[PDB]
């Protein structure tokens, strides 16, 4: 159909004209019909049987990257996990099980905040309140609130300044998954943890599902979040990512 | 600005003033397998001085195969310019 | 479920360092402990000289800043190449108040927010120093008969290059009608980004005559000169010399990623010389010979280790052509002066030949491979000195045991990754990703992702997608299927489908489905539509 | 040059024929002849189909003796510029550069790639640590075990 498949040759060939004889306007009404249930069932068990055992085999090989993970997250680097495949399951066992009671002990549990980027329900005040609720941070002055400035970003950047001067001891594990869904990829989100990711005291623990999630970031961003990245691809089924999808 | 910013800048431009029709004689240099046919380019040369008005809208995409198309270059070398992550945050920038 | 919640805390229960055991598991826990102590040492050596150099930089803008600032018009200062960082502090002028005013471009709406958070901000700091007033230009007007001293406005545009023009210019005008007042002083302080000649195009020509009549442009930023970044590349130096060597490959990798980064290449050039240390006190057993105290314990599988070195096989092949551990140890005591002589270069650079712009990086990566002279040909005044400060690289057996390289493909997959690419042939592939070892399908039956790649590659820009199901459906087989759906019997509403003749047209179907939405979620394809599915395109070409 | 004329017809005892002077088993040389089968009438220069395919067939097939000896990677590409009628060589590496894209996401390719372990010139045991960034992956500093102990009975002998 092409005599280029790949880089800008490919791309530039793929994109002839078609003529109306050849117009192929077949549609979805010649389709087997389906509802939520069937789908559903027969879905999940494809999920749950198909490649199971090669994909567990790859998480076991993949536990072994855990302690480079934390050593990385203690000399101030975030981490940024990509791959195709769903990746809800290893953030959330990596922090949780992992990370959180060794960098316990490693100071003698750390709290896991963990936001659902999928979810387009997330909103960086309520999710603010709650980071309030957990570091108690000193609260901003008259002269420090500007003129209708956002109270949010104004008190993160004292936050940085404060935790300039304290000891280097993880405080709290945020976790966001799905930093590149669709609510929370705006520009005021993005800044309110690049803010955050400058606190040493708070180790930032991100994945990504976005071919073009690189955008998001200037250099400003991106050296306040300060990334390494870690391409983990499992084939992991996205049960629940796909819930604010209607797949119907 | 870098290197990678200059061209960025410079593909944009071109991605702006030209029509995505032509960019198939221009940029292509590929040695061919499969029998097909290049674009000829356009046929006569129109007089409306495109520069003079507003720039056109583009994808990522074209902006991306433009700008490997003209950035400067055995078995593993990779000649030509992968769109990594150093190339996306010159464009945030 | 907090699953199906935004935002949740939990915290873990509880029943210490990250580094792991080397040599398969053969080394000792004394020496991971030492290399966590050696490699904080090290880490520890470095960042504090950045901070030393952080602080000076810091210091010497503010210098220069005051310097050009105090020296019926505007006292203007284009800061060219500005990240919008510095903290300008001002004197405490006899008998007159100054005053910083700060503006970015969100707190920039229009003139009228602009004035009124610049006179909240004068009242407030007047206030503060020294019944309330209209925040407006009035202020400006009685400033004397309210506060008894006199003014100086010192205004800095944050980030100008994102501004509005039009209210800025705006603003520049509504300024410009303060000059009628006897005690008022006013300073402007443009944070340009990009360059003069985009700034002068988007403003009106009066504007331009009225800030030409006392303006002073001030090129700062990190490449100006290279001053501080070989600053950071000495202090790595000095921590590493006498125990580490740094790959001509390493260098010219750091040369490379630092073209690429023009506004923030400092804290770049830290962190890749951050996660060169890392890898090298991670990954190497020998990291505890850097010090002559831990050669005590050296066992058979580090003769064994060491006995693999190209070095040490030339060595012994020209020792066996012209004619273990003691003579191993014999390599720890001497210098390698190479760094002595680029710092020494680089001060005959300065402070004789009083030459500044030199990249130390890019002369330390002449030096490693030997082109010295090449590079100080530029200059034409190192014609009569070049033989005295050239001097031969000199080789060393067991080097690459304490060597910062760049050859596995690890510091160009962890900091700057082929992303994009790397999604393209994950998904094309495949057998990279997952392990080749549902006994009978993983063998003859691809994922779906990957299977759906191969003939999302190989079609052209729109897609039909009832055909591009077709050739899904193709492209699996339905017998295997329907024997791997068969093969639990304990769920009944599988059993009951699947005896239905149509159910590899339901099971392709909404396999394909899961993938053309997951296809969707990475933005891989979109519909052009909004309210039919019927045609895709895609976004994404491999190879970009 | 056998690299330049264009629109030739061929046989398949041809194919096979110039399958069987790099020492290809059977079935690779039949799942050559099919690609070749399949892009029949839709081909503008055949021998540098053929030529791509038996190379990239025989990189896979001899990769654990080129692992042994590196200068084969130099005899299997002097062979086919002595029988291509071809002077230089950068001609067959864009050749085969041109023609590896083209049967990259095939199943017969991946299986082949599976079962001679090729994966790009490595195990699958290193590629997954390549990729999921592993520092503690084998770096290209060292030599391996199987050269050290070759090399200390080359000194031995």
């Amino acid at each position: 159909a092409s005599s280029f498949l790949d880089t800008f040759e490919g791309y530039f060939d793929q994109r002839k004209i078609v003529r109306t004889n050849a117009k192929s306007r077949h549609t979805m009404s010649m389709a087997p019909d389906v509802t939520r249930e069937e789908f559903s069932l027969v879905s999940n068990f494809f999920n749950e049987n198909f490649q199971k055992r090669p994909r567990q085999k790859l998480f076991e090989i993949q536990k072994k990257m855990f302690p480079q993970y934390w050593f990385e997250l203690t000399q101030g680097f975030s981490l940024l996990f990509y791959g195709v495949g769903s990746k809800r399951n290893f953030l959330e066992e990596f922090a949780i099980d992992y990370l959180s009671p060794k960098i316990a002990y490693s100071q003698l549990s750390i709290p896991c905040l963990i936001l659902n980027g999928y979810n387009p329900s997330c909103n960086y005040r309520d999710v603010f309140k709650e980071i309030t609720d957990l570091l108690v941070p000193a609260e901003l002055t008259r002269s420090e609130t500007k003129y209708w400035g956002n109270h949010v970003i104004l008190q993160i950047q004292k936050m940085i300044d404060f935790y300039k001067n304290q000891p280097l001891d993880i405080k709290l594990i945020l976790v966001v998954h799905n930093l590149d869904g669709p609510s929370i990829r705006k520009n005021t989100f993005q800044t309110m943890l690049s803010f955050l990711s400058v606190i040493r005291q708070i180790a930032i623990v991100a994945s990504t599902d976005h071919i073009y999630a690189p955008l998001l970031w200037d250099n400003m961003k991106a050296q306040n979040y300060n990334f390494v990245f870690h391409d983990i691809s499992n084939f992991e089924p996205s049960t629940v990512e796909s819930t604010f999808q209607d797949v119907m | 600005l870098s290197i990678i910013s200059k061209y960025l800048l410079i593909a944009s431009y071109i991605c702006s003033y030209l029509e995505p029709r032509y960019d198939a004689s221009i940029f292509s240099r590929k040695t061919r397998i499969i029998q097909g046919r290049a674009a000829y380019g356009r046929r006569k040369k129109k007089e409306v001085n495109p520069r003079y008005l507003q720039p056109s809208l583009f994808a990522i995409e074209r902006l991306l195969a433009i700008f490997q198309a003209i950035f400067p270059i055995a078995l593993r070398e990779e000649s030509l310019m992968k769109a990594n992550i150093e190339v996306f945050q010159n464009l945030s920038e | 479920a907090d699953a199906q919640r935004s935002h949740y805390t939990v915290y873990p229960s509880l029943p210490h360092i990250p580094f792991v055991k080397l040599l398969s598991g053969k080394e000792s826990e004394v020496n991971v402990e030492k290399r966590w102590e050696l490699y904080h040492q090290l880490h520890s050596h470095f960042h504090d000289q950045v901070d030393h150099i952080i602080d000076n930089i810091e210091a010497d803008l503010k210098a220069e800043i005051s310097d050009l600032l105090y020296s019926r018009c505007f006292n203007t200062i284009f800061l060219l190449g500005s990240d919008s960082t510095t903290k300008i502090e001002l004197k405490d002028e006899s008998s007159r108040y100054n005053v910083l005013i700060e503006l970015t471009p969100k707190e920039s709406p229009n003139v009228r927010m602009m004035l009124r958070r610049s006179m909240y901000k004068l009242y407030s700091a007047a206030d503060a120093e020294e019944n309330d007033v209209s925040y407006d230009l009035s202020l400006v007007e009685n400033f004397k008969r309210l506060f008894g001293k006199d003014l100086a406005m010192v205004f800095n545009f944050k980030d100008v290059d994102s501004i509005n023009f039009n209210t800025l210019d705006n603003f520049i005008i509504l300024l410009k009608s303060a000059f009628k007042y006897d005690h008022v002083k006013i300073s402007l302080i443009f944070n340009i980004n990009t360059n003069l000649s985009n700034i002068e195009k988007n403003l009106r020509q009066s504007t331009i005559r009225l800030l030409k009549r006392n303006y002073h442009k001030l090129d700062v930023s990190s490449n100006k000169g290279f001053k501080y970044g070989n600053q950071i590349f000495q202090s790595f130096l000095d921590t590493v010399d006498g125990k580490l060597n740094l790959s001509d490959r390493f260098v010219e990798f750091i040369l490379s990623k630092m073209a690429n980064n023009t506004n923030h290449n400092l804290q770049l050039l830290t962190k890749m010389l951050d996660y060169s240390l890392m890898s090298y006190f991670f990954q190497n057993a020998f990291s505890v010979f850097i010090d002559p105290v831990n050669v005590d314990f050296l066992n058979d599988d580090y003769l064994k280790i060491l006995s693999r070195c190209p070095t040490f096989m030339f060595f012994v092949e020209g020792l066996i052509k012209q004619h273990l551990e003691e003579f191993f140890v014999e390599f720890l005591v001497r210098e390698n002066p190479i760094n002595g002589h680029a710092k020494f270069v680089a001060r005959f650079l300065e402070e004789e030949l009083n030459i500044t712009n030199f990249n130390l990086i890019e002369l330390y990566h002449n030096l490693l491979i030997g082109k010295l002279d090449s590079y100080l040909d530029r200059w034409s005044a190192c014609k009569e000195y070049k033989d005295r400060l050239h001097f031969e690289p000199i080789d060393t057996i067991f080097q690459e045991l304490f060597t910062l390289d760049n050859r596995s493909g690890l510091l160009t997959q962890s900091i700057f990754p082929s992303y994009k690419s790397n999604i393209e042939d994950n998904l094309l592939s495949w057998e990279q990703v997952l392990p080749s070892l549902s006994g009978d399908l993983d063998k003859i039956m691809a994922p779906v992702l990957g299977q759906l790649f191969k003939l999302y590659r190989e079609a052209n820009m729109t897609i039909n997608i009832y055909d591009f199901y077709i050739a899904f459906r193709e492209t699996l087989p339905k017998e295997e299927i329907l024997n791997f759906i068969r093969k639990d019997p304990s769920n009944t509403k599988l059993l009951e489908l699947a005896e239905t003749p149509d159910a590899f047209d339901k099971v392709a179907l909404i396999l394909f489905m899961q993938a053309i939405f997951a296809f969707e979620n990475m933005g891989l394809i979109k519909f052009q539509s909004t309210k039919s599915y019927d045609l895709v395109e895609k976004c994404v070409w491999r190879g970009i | 040059s056998l690299l330049v004329k264009k629109y030739c017809k061929m046989t398949t005892e041809e194919i096979i024929r110039l399958c069987n002077d790099f020492e290809l088993p059977r079935e690779v040389a039949y799942k050559i002849v099919d690609e070749y089968n399949i892009n029949a009438s839709r081909l503008v220069c055949p021998w540098q189909l053929v030529c791509g395919l038996v190379l990239n067939c025989t990189f896979i097939v001899f990769n654990e003796r080129r692992r042994k000896d590196p200068r084969i990677d130099h005899f299997i590409v002097s062979k086919m510029c002595s029988l291509m009628l071809t002077s230089k060589v950068d001609d067959v590496i864009e050749c085969v550069k041109l023609v590896k894209e083209l049967i990259i996401g095939e199943k017969w390719f991946r299986d082949l790639q599976i079962r001679y372990d090729d994966f790009d010139g490595i195990r699958y045991d290193e590629i997954i640590f390549r990729k999921l960034g592993s520092m503690l992956q084998t770096t290209n500093i060292l030599v391996t075990d199987d050269q050290y102990n070759i090399w200390k009975k080359r000194i031995e002998m």
